């Protein structure tokens, strides 16, 4: 037999950014798996001004954003024969220049809020803290012992959004052999926490505890080995400015004419991006689920540049898991037309034109920072000079079995035994090493 | 971006005027457009403009003119027009466009001038 | 009545430093009215020095500096010549639909 | 020693929506698995007559299509300044108004076909059924206990289709870093029985009986064991209209000018459905592959809108099997292009133009219907108030082991024990209960 | 305890297209499992010279390119009224023709190329060959016995790319229910050695050499049961040819007005490919890495046609390892436009416009070749005139458990016992056939 | 959407007269017109009719006229021409133009009418 | 021939119901031929009533109705007002091709 | 696709000239205009070429006349000028056109031809 | 200097086949001079036949072939005629600026 009861937080009313507290009860005979039941309050953005022809203000992270005249360049000095900007929304509303409490910007989440909520979690009895661990072990768990099969729950449980696959009408198509038929087109879309909306809907959070005894349900450790009033659970709750983070509500749209033959007309944008400030969130039925049951030859090693978890990271919080060395590539479509007018003399078209989109398509794209990895002993050298693909890749396909999936990041490194990594790098900067040493 | 400025004359007292100003940039039609006078021996006093095209256009006036001079755009011919109606002997001045760097009006710089004509009235 | 108010005239040495001021009648200079400064030389159409009281169009010298000390605009002409005899008009921008210029103020280099 | 022979239906001739029945004869020593193969006809549509303009008729579940005059809006009674109608077909070949036998409307499948085929199976001896399920119970298991990893297998048995994958030509990037590159674009196409087309071809349908003896092979029931002549399986075949449905033949063109500066153009579409005769379709080869041997801890419970499979829903064919509540959001992309004509004032384009698509893109969104879940008993409350996602995500995601899958569907819950489902429900309807009681 | 050793080419300096031999030494009491690893060098196209119009050259696999003349059609022969021919890069950037070292052809590679590399592997004993395999039994095994959460990992080490999943901005829609809405789209792209480049960095390739005894880490044999002296691994490696493959430098760009009401405008594109000359590839870091450890009822049956492989299939690099017959579908978007430069009469446009892009979509689509197959025995028929989806769908996903992966070829078959394949096939053909006896 | 006719006097018999017929619509380019005549005390007759641009535009005559007649239309100018020859002493009646909210003429609705004109024949 | 018959004249007392009808000589009248009726006071152009035998165009009162009885078109007028004194004309579209209408029927209201 | 060439005449020694040749074909903006003559009882000589819409257009002379000719083009008319300027008593000869079917001048085929003028210098 | 060489003249008996050749002064002819060859009835303007050695613009018979032999470029005529009887002129096309003749060849079919 097993029930789920319920734990209420010994501190009162946390708040993100301050300690957290949870005492453990003596109900059952054995308690397996515990889980933390959060519920995060809407969000939301203040009310800003539009601005002024000619404004250049600082923006966020020491970039200096300019709403430049006409026919003048983005800088504002150099100039551009017949650049002509106005302001617009993000889905091309127009906003008239000067206007008080005009436009807001836009509110998102990081990715996995669930992982990064719980920055340190201790198991104490009477101080001497016999398990601690961080958000780093956290993401290597995922990447490496989840099955996969369980992504989908995984993930809703951590508030991470899931795509969601859509169709398009029938099609010609001409098919070749060495014939027609009809086909459709699949595209995919995302509504989650993770897409920039004006206003935030409350998020719940369910985070399940790891310490060694929550593995298996043969191993869970009884809740009569150790004295009653001594059981304590420590949470270190992440900041509020490294969970929620804004998007640009307002666009500067610019069109320019060049004249010739034949002549064209382009059209740009450029955010104007001024931060701004968000309320305070709040976390209500803050709970804990303890199951009341009633009557080394493994490691992961993670290696994380320090620019990916920095404040000065325009990036941070799509990147502040991944291990690897993270560039960004963008696509820009454009729709392209010609027009001529007459049939006189018709070589080149009369007229151009080129429309572009107000936001671009972006792909992360990571790469390794590891040449060379040693773990030497003090015995011997042990592990000596191995290239990184060998231990991100081959270890894990071929040792493992089902358990241990195959990573995807290049910076996760799985090495088999049955303490002192050095590594070779061509990339200037401060790393980050996490570890994991578990038996199987 | 230049600008030249014509209709400007001996007006008898009572009579209205028209003033045209013809300008020569690339981005006349996205510009605000307005009118500035200067009285012999005093400072600049501002008297009427325009909006430029991307939003509403608009026409603004002074609190001493409105009601007797009108403004009025003409982007296919790159022209502007000031027409005044009743002239007093107080509105001997010379004056001048000056077409700003800008789409709206409101809060502008107005880089650039003309040279100006002189309007008496007498 | 909202009015601007500045000095009749001032004098400079060679080579000096001068600084003009534009006040309101009674009210307070702030960085939202964007007073512009202009000068015109004799027989000549005014021309902009100094727009939102920082910025310089281009063509004109890095001596002339503007800034809001206190309650009033002041413009700063550092290391003044021959040719910088000339009046000097503040343009204030009250509400939305008016610009009351300045008297304008005759600057005299001995 | 195991061999796969056949059997004949005792029936004769079965017809699609009417009992059909096997009987089991004593081959081997046990038998183990049974496979039904049926192969269904060729399908289409009947001819019909283009309308008359200012035509309205009585379309399908209660909606009324029109074909509009020129200057009114779609309703053909609010005035409209300069629209203008034709008729296309749905790839935007033309058609003349009043035309004899001019379209066919296209026929596409329901989702999953192969499941919905057996909306009864019975297993009896002389009466007495040992067994009975529905054509809900196996919603349940292919949502839970199918690997995934076996997915496509099973998606070419029941008759689903599946995406093909396809590339285009290199293209440019400019990579930014705190460059240039060469990438590719990856696209997505289906073209199986659920795409609409003029002229289906034969469907074959694999189906496997689901008896509590075939889960395992040492668990199958031998054919000494009840006498010989007494074993017979019944089957309550589908009707013809729950596994066929029309797409529209015929496309209402609003052609739209819009005088002044800039003259603009609009051109948008309106399907004009009116329902025709679908032919007989027969079934044939329908075979039994019996095979001849020689020699409670889980409930899955799903809660289904009737909304879902009644005879008014416009898209009961796609939601049939979907476990919550369904709405639609639609994207409409766009060609958008500005032209000026001369050099004098460019401020504003001269003429614009706006080209949408004959069909638009649908994406089906699945949203809860339960806060609350409770299953009482005599005894005790058990499982009291617990929250949705509690029930839907966690379970599934911590028990289970690798044989259960984590679900995808908000109305699919697990709960485990080692009979009262009430709920409390935001929606007002009625709801549909199906049940699965296994022990693993 | 284990540790990798490393072991150098006997032969000294491979190259591609002749035999490679690796000396066993006895260094631990086993070995489990042996891993090569080879470093391709850098690829690229030789310089050529444009055309001059009205040029036609023979070209690769007996086609014949031409660069048309003004107002004819693309076989030069035929009259059309207004068309234009230019040259382009595949990016749009344009050529003068006539230039001498104008452009170069892009280089890409095959699919999988790190198991088309060893065409054959032998063991040897001073003769007497213990086991032989080819490319082909390799194909089976990734399509049947590789459980696919460990893809990923194999796809990294044969140097196969992988798709990249990328974002855009905010986007409305419109909800329908029987209200508005912010969601995203979701694109993919690739980068890998697969997209045609200019230069093409080194490949590292890493192939798992797989014996009987090395399945299994209680299986591998030992290093003493033989004499020291007489183990040998033989491998013959592919030729260059067969591994890196072209891809046009060089489109004819062809712009067509056709004067009336509407006036039109097309673009449209054509490769001009010849073959160029490609450097030679050179190994490097040859290495293999032995696991020195210190102290019937299963066939896989695969259908190929030999169109697949042969030399003047346009498409061999891509199609090389599919089990079935391959056609191509073809999409080719197109930007359109529509413009009216009066109000006095605005049925018709004024003047339209279609613009083509520069390469095509193309999706491989896969079909069966076998109706009915059969494997005889000299004592009984065995298993007799069974369909092909009976034994590609249905066998894999009710057999084996979670070992074999149920296959996406309808060629590739898989039978159960507890030696004479014929088929019956609409397809008229070399058929090969690749056979791969397992227990389990 | 109205309709003005144009182009009707007296005829001597024998000869050939022109109607023309003027739109002010803002579809008349995609309408169908239609000519329609009434002797006097009887009832209405139907001449002949032209198609709207979407289509192939075609021409249909009655039978009582057909070889006669023509109808011709110009859509730059928003106009409809009819050309009648070999006129009899029979034809002396009005002629009114009618032009439908729709772009073929087959089962037509003729809505928009005209004042016509009155043609005689003598 | 197919030639189109009616009622010389009919009349009604004022506000009452009247009803008149309009066939071939020979064939039926059916949904197909699409009759629309026409009503032209003396002095004006021909205004449409009924089109489609069963729409009415904006600007036309609720009190017209048409309908298809056996085979028979028929237009009846509920509630017969003073201004409705006028002639009334139904034409049918046999084939694609022609449009024969009627002989005309004057209405009498007393 | 024809030519039609005009403008040549009896000319004074010293002179100068204009010839003038007119195309009336669908694609004669994309294509290379050139000009031959021939001498009385001599073979053809190559004297002057311009190329074609699409790509940097130019203009290529021969080493006898250049710097006296000049080639120009005018796509709006479909005409093709040369200038002929200090013309000796050795250029009386017959002037052809020559429209390549083709964008770049460089080694043409020349297929098209016009009938030619007889320039005479005397 | 590069100057093109052609026969003063050539005969053929009617249907029989002729070669004419035409070379350079000095250097050597190949596939990369694209010569071309006109014909030029008396009174006619010249007239294309064979253009890049091999291909031939429509509406020209199929006896004319033209190919380059050792160091020379060759035109056949197989099955010469009445007509046939004309001028030929070869023009090649030296560097990528210059388009030198050919002295011209008259043809005579006795």
């Amino acid at each position: 037999g097993f029930e789920y009861n319920k734990v209420r937080p010994h501190t009162g009313t946390p708040t993100l950014g301050n300690k957290l507290t949870f005492g453990i009860p003596q109900y059952g005979d054995f308690f397996h798996d515990m889980v933390g039941h959060h519920i995060l309050g809407a969000c939301h953005s203040s009310w800003q001004d539009a601005p002024i022809q000619g404004t250049s203000q600082m923006g966020a992270h020491g970039q200096l954003q300019t709403f430049p005249r006409n026919g003048y360049d983005w800088d504002n000095q150099t100039p551009l024969e017949g650049a002509v900007y106005t302001l617009v929304d993000p889905f091309g509303r127009p906003i008239v220049p000067g206007t008080k409490n005009a436009y807001r910007n836009l509110v998102y989440y990081c990715e996995y809020p669930g992982e990064r909520l719980y920055e340190n979690v201790r198991f104490d009895v009477n101080g001497n803290s016999l398990d601690e661990y961080s958000s780093d072990v956290t993401t290597l768990v995922r990447k490496f012992c989840i099955p996969g099969d369980k992504m989908t729950g995984y993930k809703h449980l951590v508030g991470q959004e899931v795509s969601v696959e859509g169709t398009s009408g029938p099609l010609l198509c001409n098919i070749h052999d060495l014939y027609l038929d009809i086909r459709r087109n699949v595209h995919y879309s995302c509504n989650g926490p993770q897409t920039p909306k004006y206003y935030q809907p409350p998020l719940a959070l369910w985070i399940k505890l790891r310490f060694w005894f929550n593995e298996n349900v043969n191993l869970a450790i009884p809740s009569v080995s150790i004295p009653f009033g001594e059981r304590f659970i420590t949470i270190k709750l992440a900041s509020q400015k490294d969970l929620v983070n804004e998007f640009p509500g307002l666009f500067v749209r610019q069109s320019r004419f060049i004249a010739g033959r034949p002549s064209r007309r382009n059209i740009r944008f450029k955010p104007w991006f001024i931060p701004g400030v968000i309320n305070e969130i709040s976390l209500t039925n803050n709970e804990l689920y303890i199951n009341n049951l009633f009557v080394i030859e493994y490691m992961f090693i993670g290696l994380k540049p320090t620019w990916n978890i920095s404040d000065q990271n325009p990036h941070q919080h799509r990147d502040w898991h991944k291990f690897g060395h993270v560039v960004n590539a963008i696509m820009q479509p454009t729709h392209h037309a010609e027009i001529s007018f007459q049939d006189r003399d018709t070589a080149l078209p009369d007229a151009c034109s080129s429309i572009s989109d107000i936001s671009p398509v972006t792909y992360p794209i990571t790469l390794p920072i590891i040449k060379n990895i040693s773990v030497t002993a003090h015995g011997i050298n042990l592990i000596d000079k191995f290239p990184s693909k060998f231990c991100s890749s081959y270890i894990p396909f071929h040792y493992g079995g089902n358990a241990i999936k195959t990573p995807d990041d290049p910076g996760a490194m799985m090495i088999t035994f049955a303490f002192y990594i050095s590594w070779d790098t061509d990339y200037v900067g401060s790393i980050t090493t996490a570890d994991l040493v578990v038996s199987a | 971006e230049k600008l030249v400025e014509s209709g400007g004359g001996l007006v008898k007292p009572g009579g209205s005027l028209k003033l045209s100003c013809v300008g020569s940039g690339s981005t006349f039609s996205s510009d605000a457009v307005s009118w500035v006078r200067q009285a012999p021996g005093k400072g600049l006093e501002w008297l009427a403009g325009i909006d430029g095209d991307g939003y509403g256009v608009s026409t603004y006036y002074a609190d001493s003119v409105k009601g007797r001079f009108t403004i009025s755009r003409d982007n296919s011919q790159k022209t502007a027009y000031l027409q005044m109606n009743s002239l007093r002997t107080d509105d001997t001045a010379r004056y001048y466009c000056a077409e700003c760097p800008m789409v709206l009006l409101a809060k502008c710089s107005m880089e650039f001038w003309g040279p100006g004509v002189e309007v008496v009235v007498s | 009545l909202q009015t601007v108010i500045q000095e009749p005239a001032m004098s400079v040495s060679l080579g000096g430093t001068v600084t003009l001021t534009c006040a309101f009648s009674s009210g307070s200079v702030t960085s939202s009215n964007y007073p512009g400064w202009f000068q015109q030389t004799p027989g000549q159409p005014p021309r902009l020095l100094i727009y939102q009281t920082n910025s310089r169009p281009t063509g004109v010298p890095s001596r002339f500096s503007g800034a809001i000390s206190g309650n009033r605009a002041a413009l700063t002409i550092t290391g003044a010549q021959a040719e910088d005899e000339a009046d000097y008009f503040c343009g204030l921008w009250k509400s939305g639909t008016d610009l009351p210029f300045g008297g304008g103020t005759h600057l005299t280099v001995l």
